[PDB]
């Protein structure tokens, strides 16, 4: 039983190491927007008789 | 005639999963017993906790 004991706590301490590590790389990164309409910005003006 | 053979069951080598899955260790014949992968929120575009 004491055998079965410290190779349980034997056991424990070898699982203990870990493999590896995950993440996501976002940094930077923004989302986009599209402008519908070109923004012009001329008026015609224009004479009554049309001179 | 009598039918000797005609088809059957048929075994296929790879079993492709469709679904995204996330990170893991080995868990089918071969069981990795270290510790799962650690997933961590790093690169966080706004600050939260500074």
């Amino acid at each position: 039983e004491d055998m079965a004991k410290i190779y349980g706590a034997v056991a424990a301490v070898s699982k203990n190491v870990n493999s590896s590590v995950t993440y996501e790389v976002k940094r930077g990164t923004h989302e986009l927007i599209k402008v519908p309409t070109i923004p012009h910005n001329l008026v015609l003006i224009q004479s009554d008789n049309g001179k | 005639g009598e039918i000797i053979y005609d088809g059957g069951l048929s075994s296929k080598l790879a079993d492709v999963v469709d679904k995204t899955t996330e990170p893991h260790n080995a868990d089918g014949a071969v069981k990795d017993g270290r510790i799962a992968p650690v997933k961590l929120d790093l690169e966080k575009q706004k600050l939260d906790k500074l």
